[PDB]
């Protein structure tokens, strides 16, 4: 339902056709960047001849996808490509249509702070204004098609693009306001990657905010939808796995999709910060960082949600952010998620600190990876220390990228607040 | 069939007998022969062998088996192992056993038994996958 967002799904989806038909859908899809054992396609089929050949696809350390996965390949196992092409245009779809309701609500909620005039006079240039939003939903869903780290992870056929339909799906809904459809899809992407958990705390905080319901301790209507919302959630969760067990009729897929996802076994280079760390590593004070790596993925949450109460879907970008650069086993499709809400917070482009050097950071060790990849592992050349300082840089570059758009987002709300 | 190998000490006897798969007969040496070897009478069996003219040797033993490693970088490769029938008249079943030591990780929807060019599907398949 829009004149320019059909014409960038056609553009879309024959760059991707294209790539799909090319020669370098084989090169792409063995990429380590764009493939973790979680979300291969390899790993996929593989699991789908196991159970061809009887044997279960968890008795095994090479098969770490879900029993949802599996019965949806089951089926789809011929179309994949059709398929992949299908849940990305849904990603762009439900992030158009999230991001356009956001900024009706933004524009509405900044209307009704200009009447009873909250702002300092020194503000004219610094308010979110009609025009400048008319395409941020387009821009979105061109961020999240035309970019390579989606591209490559469609044509790759990885996992990670069902992980961010479900998440986009889950934004969508939590937007529209429908807190049922906010919880199966929370609960299906926490079924899926076991670190949309956190995204639980924005999701609900918008709820609320889209309810009128204050949050606050001494409030009984916050703690029943608060409830509500909770009990839809963990239901909703815990079906899916009841169903997931009677899928293979055995408690399997919980070791080895959630264990393999917290204990990290495997050590296969990502571009995230377990691999190397894990590979060399002492074997006892090795749990202790287990430990502490795990939990900084959650850490956040809590902190964030009390400091952006009142933004929930700037806490939500964030929360995203925090989950793609910290996790066992990030493809670059997870950043392609965050990285599609760029426009929404676009406006933010005067008080960003240091824009142009993160961008170049990120770039350059973006065409690094596959170069000095293949200088260690194809060409003797190098060895897994060039991998491991481009992980550095880059995961030291989201980070860097992620502060100065909350700092640049905070420093836009003093502003608003006080005159600049 | 005639004109076995020379050997030096004349054998104790000679035993033909289908051993393998072909009728080869053997020069017996018994060491419980007093007449054979006395107490000085040390036996040092000597053998005139040298390798064959090729039109004076046996073909290939109708089986045999060559395995390898594919791929050249790291972080992929496939193990191959070309197995020979030599024989020119009879198919005959041969059980593989691989053991691969769970640091290779198998992709078994990657297996192919091609035997012709055309593709082979085992009579009996049995995968037991690797646990880190
Ligand atoms: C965060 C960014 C950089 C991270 C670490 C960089 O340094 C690590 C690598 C060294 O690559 P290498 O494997 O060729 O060299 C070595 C050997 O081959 C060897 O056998 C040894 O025993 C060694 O000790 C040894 O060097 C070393 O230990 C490195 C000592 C530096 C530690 C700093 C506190 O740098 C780069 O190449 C990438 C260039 C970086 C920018 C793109
Ligand atoms: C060896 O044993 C037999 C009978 O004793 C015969 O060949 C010969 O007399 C013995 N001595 C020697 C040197 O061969």
């Amino acid at each position: 339902m829009a004149a320019p967002l059909v014409l960038v799904l056609v553009v879309a989806v024959t760059v991707r056709a294209a790539l799909f038909r090319s020669s370098l859908a084989e090169f792409i899809s063995e990429r380590v960047e764009v493939v973790s054992p979680l979300s291969s396609w390899k790993r996929v089929v593989e699991g789908l001849s196991l159970l061809d050949l009887g044997v279960s696809p968890y008795s095994g350390a090479v098969f770490h996808e879900t029993p949802l996965i599996i019965y949806l390949f089951h089926f789809l196992i011929d179309y994949a490509e059709l398929v992949f092409m299908i849940t990305d245009a849904l990603t762009a779809i439900a992030l158009y249509f999230a991001i356009q309701d956001f900024n009706k609500v933004v524009f509405k909620k900044q209307k009704l702070l200009l009447e009873l005039d909250q702002y300092a006079p020194d503000v004219a240039e610094l308010i979110r204004t009609p025009m400048e939003m008319r395409y941020i939903p387009l821009k979105v869903a061109l961020f999240y098609l035309l970019n390579p780290y989606t591209i490559l992870s469609c044509v790759a056929k990885s996992t990670c693009a069902i992980n961010n339909t479900l998440i986009a799906f889950f934004i969508l809904t939590t937007i529209k306001g429908s807190a049922f459809l906010s919880a199966i899809f929370l609960a299906l992407a926490t079924y899926q990657s076991l670190y949309p958990l956190t995204l639980f705390v924005p999701g609900l905080l918008y709820l609320l905010q889209r309810q009128y319901i204050p949050v606050k301790m001494k409030s009984k209507a916050f703690w029943i939808f608060s409830w509500e919302y909770a009990m839809m959630y963990v239901g909703s969760l815990v079906v899916i796995i009841c169903l997931s067990f009677f899928l293979l009729s055995s408690w399997d897929f919980i070791p080895a999709v959630y264990g393999f996802i917290l204990s990290v076994p495997d050590l296969t280079p990502n571009i995230g910060l377990f691999w190397y760390f894990f590979a060399e590593m002492f074997e006892h004070f090795s749990l202790f960082f287990v430990c502490v790596f795990q939990i900084n993925v959650f850490f956040y949450t809590i902190p964030l949600a009390i400091k952006l109460k009142e933004h929930p879907i700037f806490f939500m970008f964030i929360q995203i952010a925090v989950i793609a650069i910290f996790k066992s086993y990030p493809t670059v499709g997870d950043v392609a998620l965050y990285m599609a809400f760029f426009p929404v917070w676009n406006h933010l482009y005067r008080f960003l600190r240091n824009i142009f050097v993160l961008t170049c950071i990120i770039i350059v060790c973006s065409l690094l990876f596959p170069v000095l990849w293949h200088l260690w592992i194809y060409a003797g050349s190098a060895n897994s220390n060039f991998f491991y300082a481009i992980t550095l840089t880059f995961n030291v570059g989201q980070i860097l990228l992620i502060s100065d758009y909350f700092y640049a987002f905070l420093r836009r709300e003093y502003y608003l607040t006080h005159g600049l | 069939d005639n004109e076995t190998l020379e050997v030096h000490p004349p054998p104790t006897t000679t035993y033909q007998d289908v051993i393998l798969g072909t009728r080869k007969t053997y020069a017996i040496y018994d060491l419980l022969d007093t007449a054979m070897i006395n107490n000085s009478r040390n036996l040092n069996i000597q053998l005139k062998w040298k390798r064959p003219p090729e039109n004076e040797a046996p073909p290939v033993p109708f089986l045999h088996a060559q395995r390898y490693v594919s791929g050249y970088g790291l972080q992929k490769g496939e193990l191959s192992t070309l197995l020979y029938n030599t024989h020119p008249y009879r198919a005959f079943p041969v059980l593989l056993l691989d053991t691969v030591p769970w640091y290779l990780r198998l992709y078994v929807h990657t297996l192919t038994i091609t035997s012709k060019g055309k593709e082979n599907k085992p009579s009996y398949i049995h995968y037991q996958p690797a646990q880190d």
